[PDB]
RNA sequence: UUGACAUUGUGAAG
RNA sequence: GUUCUUUGUAAAGUGCCUUCGAAGAGUCGAGUUGUUUGGGAAUGCAGCUCUAAGUGGGUGGUAAAUUCCAUCUAAAGCUAA
RNA sequence: UUGACCUCAAAUCAGGUAGGAGUACCCGCUGAACUUAAGCAUAUCAAUAAGCGGAGGAAAAGAAACCAACCGGGAUUGCCUUAGUAACGGCGAGUGAAGCGGCAAAAGCUCAAAUUUGAAAUCUGGUACCUUCGGUGCCCGAGUUGUAAUUUGGAGAGGG
């Protein structure tokens, strides 16, 4: 991560003595917490699964992961959002029946 | 005299009569009290008595 | 403690426990008058994060409001003008139906400083808010000092200036490059940019 | 209209309550860990042994069961926001935590001076 | 005026 | 500047080891309709529909898939010139 | 029978509070047309006038879910500039910001989310007295469906 030294390519700029500033705590802000893990698997048990995430599930059992990826990204909005709705479900259903 | 002789009666109490009281403004009647405005939290007056505003100047 | 949990169930609004509690308690708002007094928080971990707190002189109101867009109120559709501002049916309220639901509390009950609210439930005809309200002249508020900013007079009726959380942000009061018409207020913004600025000696 | 709807498991189990013999023995054995009174607690002030009394506080129960420090825990049936208590059951479950639902709040509130 | 979605649950059959 | 009260087995700051480090939901975000902006595959605002996550989330002025990087910490609050 | 709790009422109950005025400047809502385009409907006039709600001596904004792409800057507001520029526009008529740079003024902060649990440690009111913008004692009440102390991401907390 050292700079050239000339004022055009890949690593432009001036070269200068380089420091290590220490972590600021607000960079972990979404970090997952022993006390926050506990809460949410048990609120999970009680309330159970949404209509959307039992028709999901069945389509992943029925159609695989891809359509259910396509409904998915429907429900939820960005696609990225499906890719992780679609991977807990798999988990849900390896824990549900499978084992 | 009959205004004082009343004022007598009410010496010391909490409530007297409106037209004895003090006039000002309506808004100033609503105002918060002396005591009320200077309120600090525990928290606060730690940080203050610990970290107050110093006296320097610029010599030596 | 126990708040942590109501926080995490209350987002799952779909679930089988939270949908036989929704159906009941919305048939039970609107056998009530559109507003009344409450007699305590339906979500008191949800008044916490907003500031409330349980002793004398905060109160909690129940409101109901109507949903849907804003008819324009012209006779029989005529409005009188060029063919662009003619349109009647799909015109929206720059306001939303929260910060209705505070004003109308907030002359309800002109006494008290409104602080803040948050949803409860909806149908298709009404949606439901409770709003949480502060008693300025109560000596227990006016001598705490965390609470007593609120008797100041600049703070009367800060939802008709839309100076709550929901003012603020139909207000489009936010930091950066996509609220640069909004970021100081938006008629005082336009009023610098069409100013016509002359010295003593013209630049 | 609550019995004429169909009540999810979650709410349907706190329609059993403790029956009345057992619940008399319940509140013998509570009744004799009162928390100390506003008037001895005068007398105290005015050294002391370790203190025995009942736990109370939906907050200071919570942290309890979760630390596995909570013995027997009861459970009042009708707390209107239902919320607050509604999750009990499993959490002290999952910690294996024995509790009863008994019937009365207001009988609760008795023993701790509330 | 017509369709879709929401309000919107419960049981059986073709 | 002087003077009366010791506040207090009170309060605050600073070194090192170890275990932890709770951070805001019909909200973010998405589609659509209307309005608005210099903001242009859509700047903000609002209605309706859908509705999240926790090495997450927002932004990085051309829509999309894949791989990185940078930068902050929303959905709660106060404050002189 | 008797005594609680919850919810909902009543009183010329004890003590308070809101309305109206003013409105130059300030915070929002609502909202035109004349006019310009040598006609005209998008556009323009204008996010203006009129209408409605709400404050103060200032208001509002404000301690980053910012700007940046640099050797990085560092709450907000205002002036000089950026700039009639990037961009928008029957791409016609017209419209039109922002980052950096100099300067004026400078100020920082706190709640929610943790068991005080070897002791609700908190608070309104009443009453008596007193050094009366308040203080002390005592008695009801509020409050565990959470009032204090302690900790707000720059951190910080429990032990040694
Ligand atoms: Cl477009
Ligand atoms: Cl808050
Ligand atoms: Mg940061
Ligand atoms: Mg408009
Ligand atoms: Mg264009
Ligand atoms: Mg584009
Ligand atoms: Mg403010
Ligand atoms: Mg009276
Ligand atoms: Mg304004
Ligand atoms: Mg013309
Ligand atoms: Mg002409
Ligand atoms: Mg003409
Ligand atoms: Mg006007
Ligand atoms: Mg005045
Ligand atoms: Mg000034
Ligand atoms: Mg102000
Ligand atoms: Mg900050
Ligand atoms: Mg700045
Ligand atoms: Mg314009």
């Amino acid at each position: 991560t050292v700079k050239t030294g000339i004022a055009i390519g890949l690593n432009k700029g001036k070269k200068v003595t380089s420091m290590t500033p220490a972590p600021k705590i607000s960079y972990k802000k979404g970090a997952a917490s022993n006390r926050t893990k506990f809460v949410r698997s048990l609120v999970r048990e009680i309330a159970g699964l949404s209509p959307y995430e039992r028709r999901l599930i069945d389509l992943i059992r029925n159609s695989g992961e891809k359509r259910a990826r396509k409904v998915a990204k429907k429900r939820l909005g960005s696609f990225t959002r499906a890719k992780a709705k679609v991977e807990e479900m798999n988990n849900i259903i390896a824990a549900s029946r499978r084992h | 005299q009959q205004r004082e002789a009343v004022r007598q009666l009410y010496k010391g109490k909490k409530y007297q009569p409106k037209d004895l009281r003090a006039k000002k403004t309506r808004a100033l009647r609503r105002a918060l009290t002396k005591f009320e405005a200077s309120q600090v939290t525990e928290k606060q007056r730690k940080k203050q008595i610990a970290f107050p505003q110093r006296k320097y100047a610029i010599k030596a | 403690g126990a708040y942590k949990y109501l926080e995490e169930l209350q987002r799952k609004k779909q679930s089988d426990v939270l949908r036989f509690l929704q159906r009941v308690r919305v048939w039970e708002y609107r056998q009530k008058n559109v507003i009344h007094r409450a007699a305590r928080p339906t979500r008191p971990d949800k008044a916490r994060r907003l500031g409330y707190k349980a002793k004398q002189g905060f109160v909690i109101y129940r409101v109901r409001v109507r949903r849907g867009n804003r008819k324009r109120p012209v006779p029989k559709g005529a409005t009188y003008g060029k063919p662009t501002n003619q349109g009647v049916n799909e015109l929206k309220y720059q306001r939303s139906l929260r910060a209705t639901a505070e004003e109308r509390v907030g002359r309800r009950a002109a006494n008290l400083r409104v602080l803040n609210s948050y949803w409860v439930n909806q149908d298709s005809t009404y949606k439901y808010f409770e709003v949480i309200l502060v008693d300025p002249q109560h000596k227990a508020i006016r001598r705490d000092a965390r609470y007593n900013w609120i008797c100041d007079p600049v703070h009367k009726h800060r939802e008709a200036r839309g100076l709550t959380a929901t003012g603020k942000k139909s207000r489009g009061i936010n930091k950066g490059h996509k609220f640069n018409n909004t970021k100081a207020g938006r008629r005082k913004t336009w009023k610098r940019q069409n100013t016509l600025s002359l010295w003593r000696y013209r630049k | 209209l609550s019995i004429r709807l169909k009540v999810p498991p979650t709410i349907a189990q706190f329609q059993y309550t403790l029956d009345r013999n057992t619940a008399a023995e319940t509140f013998k054995l509570f009744n004799k860990y009162r928390p100390e009174t506003a008037a001895e607690k005068k007398e105290r002030l005015t050294a002391s042994p370790k203190p025995y009394a009942v736990k109370y506080g939906l907050n200071h129960v919570v942290a309890l069961i979760e630390n596995k420090k909570a013995k027997l825990v009861l459970i009042a049936n009708d707390v209107d926001p239902i919320e607050l208590v509604v999750f009990l059951p499993a959490l002290c479950k999952k910690m294996g935590v024995p509790y009863a639902i008994v019937k009365g709040k207001a009988r609760l509130g008795t023993l701790v001076n509330q």
